[PDB]
């Protein structure tokens, strides 16, 4: 469960060396992690620290509808995230139309490029045993930087027994701030799609190449180290959806979330 | 491994 | 150290739920594991059953000359692995020519393709800091199969106080057989790597998603469970190398290495 | 992910 986390986050405090990202900005760094969070009959909004689970929710639908409009998530009330607001390629677009040439935030991408995301739900109805069901995404950064870049993420997909399992291997993960809140995006992403597909949810497993805290987060998660896990709690979806794209903030409720406080991370 |  | 292989199979054992592949032979299953090996001052070939290093060694360095002729492989005392001998773009043609139109064995593919493996060193010479030091190979099967099929294997590099580390991750690992002549094989290529760069190996870390055992290997894999695990051997890297296509392998020698018996695995 |  949770302890997991917490484990991890002790690990890289001892053990990390410092090491400085892109910017300069100061982190302590492991390679290789990995961790898992049981989908059965629970979900996995981490409690020792409030997670943002309407961010979660509303940045992940966003992403399903393959926006590059930065407007379309910010007045849903969140902020998470050459004309205004137009992000260019980012991952929902991937998602949906992997390959297509990006040209504009309000062009019609209709039928362009793979929808690696469709792939995936058709092939768990095609054939569950697959083990090629994989969906990835790139930094649109590293795009024009070179020919054939590698990705910055991918997510395979698992059926056995009518139940759905999601791993998500991410090259670079912040431990702080980023791997909770992709823990509940990917568990949720996990839980619309095996409603979707008739099945139920079975495991999440996160896995990280380079595992990284920022200097200013340490203070932060040596204090929540100090907090007691909590049950976690449920997530029901109110009615049968059929079609990923015909999901709404409404179709889910969290049930017996029960979190310490909000700890705030410098961004 | 390669360019979207 | 050898103990975690150890303790995965067991676990597929016990908890691993019955599931065929392709081909219908059965297997046990889970999903997700990981691993981690350290390359430092010493090398992990297993010694609960000795393992094929002849094989390892011939065949990674096969791969890198971005062979695509079984013959140039099996004449060196090693089986392991439309004309005669021509395997089409295999994972060491795609090593050096990603990307590349593939025609014939005994084309000259110079400088066509991305040459993944020199990308690789060169970004460890020129930012050993970059966390997209990443390789990936494909299943020639999957590349007719659909548009932007899914890697099959991703390898990621990574640099700290002058350590090289290298995880491997793979989408299906054969426990039995596949996996430690692989743990092999990845350790000996972050050995080479590290020799050219002027780095140490640091850790191999080997993570699977669909991790099986086949059910005609459960007898055998049973057996070296009840064996215990001798300290690893050595590698020694024998002559300064500056190229990684200059290696032979008459540059290697394995220290102390002390297995049990081999054990067959039906293919 | 995608044709190599």
């Amino acid at each position: 469960g949770e302890l997991q986390y917490l484990g991890q986050i002790q690990h890289i405090l001892r053990c990390g060396v410092r090491a400085d990202d892109r910017t300069g900005t100061g982190t302590l760094s492991v390679f290789g992690m990995q961790a898992r969070y049981s989908l059965r009959d629970e979900f996995p909004l981490l409690t020792t620290k409030r997670v943002f689970w309407k961010g979660v929710l509303e940045e992940l639908l966003w992403f399903i509808k393959g926006s590059t409009n930065a407007k379309e998530l910010s007045s849903k009330g969140v902020k998470i995230w050459r004309e205004e607001g137009d992000l260019g390629p980012v991952y929902g677009f991937q998602w949906r139309h992997f390959g297509a040439e990006y040209r504009d935030m309000e062009s019609d991408y209709s039928g362009q490029g793979v929808d690696q995301l469709q792939r995936v739900i058709d092939t768990i109805k095609t054939n569950p045993d697959d083990r090629r069901i994989i969906m990835c995404a790139w930094n649109p950064r590293d795009l024009p930087l070179m020919a054939l870049p590698p990705c910055h993420a991918l997510c395979q997909f698992y059926v056995v027994n009518s139940e759905l399992s999601c791993q998500l291997y991410q090259r670079s993960g912040d431990m702080g701030l980023g791997v909770p809140f992709n823990i509940a995006s990917y568990a949720l992403l996990t839980y619309m799609i095996a409603h979707i597909t008739g099945l139920k949810p079975g495991d999440f497993i996160h896995t990280l190449g380079d595992a990284h805290i920022y200097l200013n987060h340490i203070e932060p998660l040596k204090i929540q180290l100090q907090r007691e896990p909590r049950p976690f709690p449920k997530l029901r979806i109110l009615r049968k959806v059929e079609k990923i794209d015909d999901f709404k903030a409404e179709d889910f409720q969290i049930e017996g979330y029960n979190p310490h406080p909000t700890i705030k991370m410098e961004m | 491994c390669q360019l979207y």
